[PDB]
């Protein structure tokens, strides 16, 4: 129905093409394009064996991989100058964060009983302040609920808005006479620089999602 | 006296050698490998195996499909701008 539905389909089709139209029928020699998706595999192998290493890490490796690729692709697609709010529809990203947070909390309660609440005892510290350190551990524990979503949302949204407002200003420098169109390009060069920074920080933010929700899963699986 | 007959039996340097394990491997692996293959890029054949051939071969990492796909998304929402206008 919605515009949102159309771009979600587009994300699916991009992802299909990287494991279809990028390899030469799976040569062992490797293709130039297929080397990219090898490196992504390797750095999430080595990241999530590093984060949620234990007796398992491969059991949550697909989940962390589809969280990698989704955000990795969607902060290039959302950064095409005629592409609609998906991730910049914050409610989907924040909702995805809350879902994962609840799916960690439930996983922890189920797997580790009511001694899941021993997760919110943090350390052997003097006994008269042990209960205090439970109160302001749970407070920070469901601060993990909204922080993970709000990181990504703020970065992507702010980038697009910043560029558009400054674009509107350089529009009005060049909408008045040519002496203003001279030194109308000097701020324009700033927008180009901001766009370079915004592409960079979206891939950085993508690593931060998948490491943070590996770090939370490290905590959830391995108590304390 | 007569030289002993152990050297006239061999069935412990013929099965008793380590490359035997490699031998039975590489008679299967190599013998049963087609020396050449069918065609490297051919997925999406409908004159878009041609798209793959120019852009998504391992013979290039050239930026052209990226440009093309990007321009497609620019064309998508921009046309819809004039559809929403």
């Amino acid at each position: 129905l919605t515009t949102f539905s159309l771009y979600t389909i587009i994300v699916l089709l991009v992802i299909t093409s990287l494991y279809t139209l990028t390899n030469n029928n799976n040569k062992i020699i490797g293709s130039r394009w297929l080397i990219s998706q090898e490196a992504i595999y390797d750095t999430i192998m080595n990241m999530t064996k590093g984060q949620i290493g234990g007796k398992n890490w491969g059991l949550y490796f697909p989940m962390i991989f589809t969280l990698f690729m989704f955000i990795f692709i969607a902060n290039l697609i959302s950064m095409i100058p005629y592409s609609f709010a998906l991730s910049a529809h914050l409610v989907f990203i924040i909702s995805l964060s809350i879902v994962i947070w609840l799916g960690n909390t439930i996983l922890g309660l189920y797997k580790h009983g009511w001694v899941f609440f021993s997760l919110f005892v943090p350390a052997g510290t003097p006994l008269p302040l042990v209960p205090l350190l439970v109160i302001i551990e749970t407070l920070s524990y469901f601060a993990r609920a909204i922080s993970l979503g709000l990181r990504l949302g703020s970065n992507i949204l702010a980038g697009h808005l910043l560029m558009v407002i400054l674009a509107g200003l350089t529009f009005n420098f060049m909408l008045i006479n040519l002496f203003t169109l001279v030194f109308g390009f000097v701020p324009l060069a700033m927008i180009l620089a901001i766009m370079m920074l915004e592409f960079a920080i979206g891939i950085i933010q993508g690593y931060v999602w998948a490491i943070l929700t590996a770090s939370y899963l490290k905590d959830a699986v391995y108590l304390h | 006296v007569s030289t002993l007959i152990p050297p006239k039996v061999v069935s412990s340097k013929n099965i008793g050698s380590a490359p035997n394990a490699k031998r039975i491997a590489n008679v299967v692996h190599f013998y049963k490998s087609l020396p050449q293959g069918p065609a490297p890029a051919i997925k999406a054949n409908t004159r878009l195996a041609r798209y793959k051939a120019k852009y998504f071969d391992g013979d290039n990492a050239s930026g052209k499909p990226l440009w093309h796909f990007a321009l497609g998304i620019i064309a998508f929402g921009y046309s819809m701008e004039y559809y929403f206008h």
